[PDB]
């Protein structure tokens, strides 16, 4: 499950992090990023906390 | 005067802010002298580099050091920054000095004696002296004085120190942390450093990026530090924030192999994108029926489409103006129509109005780009007008890249009958907006909008960017088709099939990919991460350790 | 080369994308 | 282009001063600081160029006043959970209230 969610893409406009830093700029990759950021670090505290 | 090479050890510590902290240890990142370096000692003016900033120490008096120069390649050309210590003062100038720094006679005159300055009026400082002597031999015996200079930005800081020592042609021990003493807003850039010894020796040595745990005592003085990147133990001791380490395993970082090269492969493609029958095609289409042009296998320079006069807007959507030109595309569309101008607006993905109702809507997500401009020549004609706009729809919210051209009736609700009058019928109208010459929204901004479809599918369109050759059994950074990652490359054996373009694993990940020119399958292996933790005996003990991969 | 039992041969025989995830 | 230091301030707007208030609590502006709680004469000997302390982790601590340089501590207002100690009140109307 938790390496599943790495594909999720949270609201992004992709899951990898690869295809938004050589697509956008640079204050536009950050708000992407920041929704990837958000969601698998919040799949990361549920696995840990089960 | 010749060289000399020495280490530091207990140096190169300063308070790092204006903060006052007591009975902790606190880790910041900054600009420190790392305890254990090469310094170099200069017999006593040579000129040296000025890198992030320099380390200075002297056991000597101030009637032979009178001074530093700090600044670019010194000329008249650009501003350089005298700092100049005086019987009772020190005295700070920037300008464009020739010299300037002499302020004692000898023979030396070839490089000296020399006053030639500009416009100065920058941060004359004057204040008590930096160097201060001490009664003679009733001290400690000589007298290393150490100071650091930064630049970092805006700004030229001066931290340092005295306190006496143990005569020795050498470092000394124990530890001292340097203040603040002076601190100028000077936008000042310095590349090279020179001494003004106006002819014992001094120590030389450069502050990099480093992350220090500060401890500090009761009265909030700086009375030791560890430096994180010294050693694993060190390491440990920043890891854990503690200057002691109990008996065990810890772990502390993470290993990580570097790609060093990298390879960037594009399928075989010389022809060029057909952007000039898109852009000067002469004969654009109404928005009421915009024309959809597919453009493949071939290489689109976007550049030239962007770094261009006469274009009044370029809005990219999901994608940077800057970062496209290096990018694969699947199935590019370009459709070409023309609005009325003020309509720009309505062709933006979100959008509502006429056009993104009726004429032509984009989707929620569109990655592409809308660009237009003015050319009020060729089609606002005095006398001309052909541009039809679609109005009445009966539904709405067409759909995006969607085209409705039927012109029926727009029943009204008046009447369920065929007829013209009370039944809008004729869903485009004829009074185009055109006002040659004069108004507002007189048809200007002929509009391209470039629709860039991005599939994992084999590209069909790609940038200007040059190829390279193959690396493998490396790490790697490597872009295959776009499909940029790192890994090592090897041969997969495996048993794709003709049609297949690249793998994935049941993590769904890339796998393997195929090489765009020579078609074979390559796998991709992620390079090692580890894992770095540290066998500690006890700082109590020893301060020996055993490194665990 | 294991020095089991039968037992716990039997045990032993009957049970049955590294994304920053190890196993010690 | 304006930045914001721990720094001393080298231009400030033009806003009137009032006299020290110590052993309150109080609402305090130190150079652009803000903050709420007790200002008490301090004990903390901070360098010539040092303005604004710290504790083991974080909250300014105390403060060097702008014009007569003194130090002095800061201490949060006093807080803490209320608690009604009561009988059933089928028995009594009567609490008592724990601070
Ligand atoms: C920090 C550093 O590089 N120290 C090395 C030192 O270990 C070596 O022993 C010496 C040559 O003998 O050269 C110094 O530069
Ligand atoms: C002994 C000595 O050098 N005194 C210098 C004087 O030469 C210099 O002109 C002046 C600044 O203008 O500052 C004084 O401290
Ligand atoms: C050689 C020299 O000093 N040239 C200066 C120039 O740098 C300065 O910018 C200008 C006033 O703007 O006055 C000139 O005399
Ligand atoms: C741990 C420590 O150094 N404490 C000293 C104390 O012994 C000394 O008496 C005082 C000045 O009188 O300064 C403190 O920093
Ligand atoms: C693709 C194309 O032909 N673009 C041309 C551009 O090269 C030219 O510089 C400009 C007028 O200055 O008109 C554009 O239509
Ligand atoms: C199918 C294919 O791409 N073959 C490539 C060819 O396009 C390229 O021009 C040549 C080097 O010039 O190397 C061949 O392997
Ligand atoms: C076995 C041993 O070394 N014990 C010492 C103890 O005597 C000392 O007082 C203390 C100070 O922190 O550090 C411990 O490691
Ligand atoms: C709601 C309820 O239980 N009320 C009871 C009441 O019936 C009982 O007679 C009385 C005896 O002291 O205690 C009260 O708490
Ligand atoms: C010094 O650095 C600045 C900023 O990077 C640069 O603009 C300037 O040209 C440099 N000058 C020299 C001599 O390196």
């Amino acid at each position: 499950t938790l390496v599943k969610q790495l594909s999720s893409n949270f609201g992004a406009i992709s899951s990898v992090l690869n295809d938004i830093l050589s697509r956008l700029d640079k204050p536009e990759a950050e708000v992407q990023i920041d929704r990837l950021i958000t969601g698998r670090l919040q799949s990361l505290q549920t696995y840990v906390t089960q | 005067l010749p060289p000399a090479y020495t280490n530091s050890f207990t140096r190169g510590v300063y308070y790092p802010d204006k903060v006052f902290r007591s009975s902790v240890l606190h880790s910041t990142q900054d600009l420190f002298l790392p305890f254990f370096s090469n310094v170099t000692w200069f017999h006593a003016n040579p000129v040296l580099p000025f890198n992030d900033g320099v380390y200075f120490a002297s056991t000597e008096k101030s009637n032979i050091i009178r001074g530093w120069i700090f600044g670019t390649t010194l000329d008249s050309k650009t501003q350089s920054l005298l700092i100049v210590n005086n019987a009772t003062n020190v005295v700070i100038k920037v300008c464009e000095f020739q010299f300037y720094h002499k302020n004692n006679k000898s023979w030396m005159e070839s490089e000296f004696r020399v006053y030639s300055s500009a416009n100065n009026c920058t941060f004359e400082y004057v204040s008590q002296p930096f160097l201060m002597d001490l009664e003679g031999k009733q001290g400690n015996f000589k007298n290393l004085r150490e100071f650091v200079f930064k630049n970092i930005d805006g700004y030229f800081k001066i931290y340092s120190k005295h306190t006496p020592i143990n005569l020795v042609r050498d470092l000394p021990q124990g530890f001292s942390a340097l203040e603040p003493l002076v601190d100028l807003p000077i936008g000042i850039n310095i590349t090279r450093f020179q001494t003004l010894l106006a002819l014992s020796g001094y120590y030389v040595g450069y502050l990099q990026p480093r992350t220090f745990l500060l401890k500090y005592n009761e009265n909030g003085t700086i009375t030791d530090a560890v430096d994180c990147a010294l050693d694993p133990l060190s390491e440990t001791k920043c890891t854990l924030k503690s200057f002691t380490v109990e008996k065990g395993i810890y772990q502390t970082s993470n290993f990580r192999v570097q790609p060093t090269e990298s390879i960037v492969r594009f399928p075989n493609i010389t022809n060029l994108c057909p952007f000039g029958e898109v852009f000067n095609a002469t004969r654009f289409a109404s928005v009421y029926a915009w024309n959809r042009k597919r453009i493949s296998n071939c290489v689109a320079d976007y550049s030239v489409l962007y770094n261009s006069a006469s274009f009044s807007t370029f809005k990219c959507y999901g994608v940077s103006p800057t970062k496209l030109n290096d990018l694969c595309f699947t199935n590019v569309y370009a459709d070409s129509f023309v609005i009325r101008g003020d309509e720009v607006r309505q062709i933006a993905p979100g959008q509502t109005g006429k056009i993104a109702d009726y004429n032509y809507k984009l989707p929620d997500d569109f990655t592409g780009c809308v660009i237009a401009w003015n050319s009020n020549n060729l089609d606002s004609k005095v006398g001309g007008n052909y541009n039809y706009l679609y109005r009445l729809f009966r539904k709405s919210n067409l759909k995006p890249f969607e085209r409705d051209i039927s012109t029926e009736i727009y029943q009204a609700g008046s009447t369920p009958c065929n007829g013209v009058k009370g039944f809008n019928c004729y869903f485009p109208l004829q009074p185009y907006g055109f006002q040659p010459t004069n108004g507002v929204g007189y048809q200007p901004y002929r509009v391209v909008v470039l629709s860039f479809e991005l599939l994992h599918a084999p590209a069909t369109v790609c940038g200007p960017k040059k190829s390279t050759n193959l690396v493998k059994n490396k790490c790697v950074n490597f872009n295959f088709n776009g499909l940029t990652g790192t890994g090592v490359l090897t041969e997969s054996n495996k048993k794709f099939l003709p049609f297949q373009q690249f793998g994935r694993d049941i993590a769904d990940t890339t796998d393997a990919v195929r090489d765009p020119q020579t078609l074979e399958i390559l796998d991709i292996t992620p390079c090692s991460f580890g894992g770095v933790s540290v066998i500690t005996p006890g700082t109590n003990t020893s301060n020996q350790v055993a490194v665990l991969y | 080369p294991s020095k089991r039992s039968f037992i716990e041969d039997l045990l032993f025989n009957k049970v049955t994308k590294f994304n920053g995830l190890t196993v010690l």
